[PDB]
RNA sequence: GACCCUGUUGAGCUUGACUCUAGUUUGACAUUGUGAAAAGACAUAGGAGGUGUAGAAUAGGUGGGAGCUUCGGCGCCAGUG
RNA sequence: UGAAGACAUUGUCAGGUGGGGAGUUCCUUUAGUCCCUCGAAAUUUGAGGCUAGAGGAGAAAAGUUACCACA
């Protein structure tokens, strides 16, 4: 898998800064507005814009994740992929 | 709207009529510039839209659709002075 | 799909006449004999021509999506709310304008109020509370919303003052996307 | 049409108009793809030089 | 094994068959070189053997693998101007001075616009939200040109999910007359939605229909674009899962369904029209199965409708013939396109004109 | 501050029967004529044709076919398909 | 009696839609005989059809959400 991927190689803004800008009009300030996501989170695309649902959850550069170590239970062995959705949190729909 | 239905005015009007309205446009494209440019600039035609002539209200028409085509008929006046009038509003186009 | 009844089209009206002057225009007849009419689909109203609306009664009511422009949709309550896809009606005929700098125009276009410091051209005798549409320097439209401030107020307010409330900006074409 | 009652002079107008409204569409189309800009004219100084005024809708007309 | 080695093999095999008459081995045939040429094309390139054969049989020897160069590299990212709301000089200097490198596309379109690079998101940009441009593919732009739309028509588009050409047909109808924009799944009509009113759009109604539905529905469309769903054999560069996930199962549903939906086209369109009763056919495939084979059904169970020159600049004859199968001889105004050739995606355009 | 809930609101999802029909809309047909100028498809009688790759080479296709011969060129066979 | 004109208008069948008016209380999935029809390619498929499980009082409004704003 690593020699292929050699050969194969061969051959926008975050949401903080977005809340500092959208923040910046809004001179007053509602207490506890900002509600940082402290868990680790997957995204995928740089730029996006959100609902006005959760345009109030931040989650933070360097609590994101795009790869796993995904283990092959027939074929035991396991290799770095890229994560490309999170289909169930099964501790709150909100997750 | 006004300045293409004024070269229309100014297509049929007796000599002197002409001139006047020649010279008025003059200055109109003078002051303003390139809010009136695009008319006489076949690229710069918007294409959001067909032109209305007999439109009952200014911005009804879609002026900024069609090309001021009738310095091909003023260019050919009989009258000298509209002749030089005409080429007085191309000059200040040109210096835009 | 279905016409408006009269009283939602008083509520329609209302709101565009927060925003724009000629409204007679909008349904006045057209040159071949035919005219804008509003149209409801799944509580959302539709600016269309007539003779678009009569050639999509063929589409069955579950299978049609959209049709012409959308102003917007009645809310739960009762409640017409424009939406962005309705800005390039409310610019042809806008009552009040403002122009935004190259400074404002990237905050706004992510979601932020007007404030003293984007702004780079009023239009002057416009009251506190009015709907506006908002313009970049090339005279681009980006968005619409009400103003916070009189135009004699706003022009003695701090840098960091609001000027104008945001209500829809063209950044929302990204959320759907 | 609401004047005298000259329904000859009346249809000779109405076919004058409509030959009018061909000659002025007849144009329109041709010249949909000309640039005009003021610094360079060389189409349409050479907008219908190789064209007689017979195939004109009202040429067709006045002969 | 060893890639590299793969690779001088292959080059190796190449020039062999170029010049086997000459320069061969003591009684290997021709036949093995091939096949040779068949394994390590598979391995090296990830093709499986159905669709490799399948392309070989398409390009002779060194064409082939400057197809197969040409798959694995990405193409330009192009720029559709809207005529709606700019033109070209503008939109290009706009983006100049946000920081965008910009040349035409060239010199076959007006509306085209080719970007380097960037130092802002090209999708964020104020005049893209201003509905100035939308991301389009060069191969995108072809079937419009064919089918050119003028005012006070109407048009169906049977598959609009981005809705490039949709907006495209609009701009070229300056906004006037009606169009038809139809896909059969509700996730991707609303990102059609959302371009045409950013594009600034109003004579569109957007249905959510089966495209072999339309005759039924409403019937007399003026001009009938058709993208068929096909394998995707060029557009393999954005989608890498069609060099292995297509098979000889798939290469027969395919053409079928291909074959209902253009007989729907047909059936669509008006042949007594006072401005014209043209159809467009376009695939993203180059397969002959999908390509010259359902215009040759069209040909051979509609003799009401005839193929007229597509009217594009550039692009390659359709094929007449091919292994076993002889089509119309009017097959030759089809065009082709290649990544190799123009640095474009592989497509196909068709046109037809009803005449009863 | 965070947690649970209620009321109003916003964003979103789902339901909102069936049969005829107004309105609206697509296709075919009927009134309904005479001429003239063009275009298409049907009728014969002709003429001329087939170049994706490889194959020396421009292989419509289908059947027999190992011998034909203005008696010297062809065939077959070997290829390439 | 004059004008226009073989175009309109109108009429008859087949359909699409119908949140409007009157009256009353069809598609998709699953398993099966390889049972019939339609389309495609030839040395095989796809879609319908059949058997019985699952989805879709009524234009007034209703239900629902670990979401948002306010109280």
């Amino acid at each position: 898998i690593k020699n292929k991927r050699a050969e194969k190689a061969a051959r926008g803004i975050s949401e903080e800064e977005m809340f500092k800008v959208v923040k910046t009009g809004k001179k007053t300030h509602k207490k506890g507005w900002k509600r940082i996501v402290t868990k680790p989170t997957f995204v995928g695309p740089d730029f996006t814009r959100r609902p006005v649902k959760y345009e109030r959850f931040i989650r933070p550069m360097g609590l994101r994740y795009k790869k796993a170590n995904v283990t092959h239970p027939t074929l035991n062995v396991t290799v770095q992929l890229p994560i490309l959705s999170v289909k169930k949190n099964p501790s709150n729909p909100l997750y | 709207a006004f300045c293409k239905q004024l070269m229309t005015l100014a297509l049929q009007v007796p000599e002197k009529s002409s001139q006047a309205i020649l010279g008025l446009l003059q200055d109109v494209v003078h002051t303003h510039g390139r809010k009136v440019a695009a008319l006489w600039n076949t690229e710069e035609r918007k294409g959001d839209g067909t032109y209305k002539p007999l439109s009952e209200t200014v911005e009804g028409s879609n002026p900024f659709t069609t090309t001021i085509w009738e310095g091909e008929l003023l260019r050919k006046h009989y009258c000298p002075k509209v002749r030089e009038g005409l080429k007085a509003m191309e000059k200040e186009l040109r210096s835009i | 799909m279905r016409p408006l009844t009269d009283q939602e089209m008083k509520i329609v009206l209302d709101k565009l006449a927060n925003y724009m002057t000629d409204l007679k225009s909008l349904i006045a007849p057209l040159e071949d004999g035919d005219r804008y009419v509003f149209r409801m689909q799944k509580d959302r109203v539709y600016y269309v021509k007539l003779s678009i609306a009569n050639i999509a009664t063929c589409v069955a009511r579950d299978k049609l999506l959209s049709l012409g422009t959308c102003l917007g949709k009645m809310t739960k309550s009762g409640k017409f709310r424009l939406h962005i896809t309705a800005l390039p009606i409310l610019a042809q005929n806008a009552r009040y304008k403002i122009w935004v700098k190259d400074n404002g125009a990237q905050p706004f276009l992510y979601g932020s109020n007007i404030v003293k410091a984007h702004v780079g051209r009023w239009t002057e005798d416009c009251p506190e509370h009015s709907g506006c549409v908002v313009y970049n320097m090339a005279d681009i439209p980006l968005g619409f919303g009400v103003t916070a401030r009189s135009t004699a107020e706003a022009r003695r307010l701090d840098p960091t003052g609001i000027v104008c409330f945001r209500q829809a900006d063209c950044g929302e074409y990204l959320r759907d996307e | 049409r609401k004047g005298n009652k000259n329904a000859k002079l009346g249809s000779s107008l109405v076919v004058l108009v409509q030959k009018l409204e061909m000659n002025a569409k007849f144009i329109e189309e041709r010249r949909a793809k000309v640039d005009f800009a003021p610094k360079d004219r060389a189409q349409v100084d050479a907008f219908l030089k190789d064209l007689e005024w017979e195939k004109t809708p009202l040429g067709a007309y006045v002969v | 094994p060893d890639l590299q080695m793969l690779r001088t093999r292959i080059t190796d095999t190449i020039r062999v068959l170029e010049d086997f008459q000459n320069l061969a081995e003591e009684g290997r045939s021709r036949a093995e070189y091939t096949n040779q040429l068949l394994k390590d094309i598979c391995a090296y390139y990830g093709y499986n053997e159905y669709l490799a054969e399948k392309l070989l049989n398409l390009f002779p020897p060194r064409e082939a693998f400057a197809f197969f160069e040409a798959n694995e590299t990405p193409r330009p990212v192009v720029i559709r101007t809207n005529t709606l709301r700019t033109h070209r000089r503008d939109l290009a200097q706009a983006l100049i001075n946000r920081g965008v490198t910009l040349e035409p596309v060239g010199k076959w379109s007006k509306v085209g616009l080719q970007v380097f690079d960037s130092k802002v998101p090209l999708g964020a940009t104020p005049e893209y939200l201003a509905g100035h441009y939308i991301l389009q593919a060069a191969s995108s732009f072809l079937p419009v040109m064919a089918l050119c739309p003028q005012e006070n028509e109407r048009c169906l588009d049977m598959a609009a999910a981005p809705g490039g050409k949709t907006t495209h047909m609009a701009a070229l109808m300056k906004n006037t007359g009606v169009i038809f924009a139809n896909d059969p799944s509700k996730s991707r009509a609303k990102g059609l939605i959302g371009n045409i009113h950013r594009l600034g759009v109003r004579n569109t109604i957007v249905c959510n229909y089966d495209a072999r539905e339309f005759p039924r529905v409403i019937g007399g469309f003026d001009r009938v674009l058709l993208d068929a769903p096909c394998s995707g054999t060029g557009v393999i560069c954005k989608d890498p899962s069609v060099k292995t996930n297509r098979d000889a199962k798939d290469f027969m549903q395919l053409p079928h369904t291909q074959k209902q939906l253009l007989l729907a086209a047909i059936d669509s369109c008006n042949h007594a029209s006072k401005t014209g009763g043209y159809i467009v056919y376009s695939t993203c495939s180059v397969c002959v199965e999908e390509n010259e084979e359902v215009v040759n059904y069209a040909l051979s169970r509609r003799p009401n409708v005839k193929l007229v020159e597509t009217g594009l600049p550039f692009g390659k004859e359709g094929f007449t013939s091919y292994m076993g199968k002889t089509f119309h001889p009017s097959l030759k105004l089809t065009r082709r396109f290649y990544p190799h050739l123009y640095n474009v995606d592989g497509f196909f355009v068709a046109k037809f004109k009803k005449i009863g």
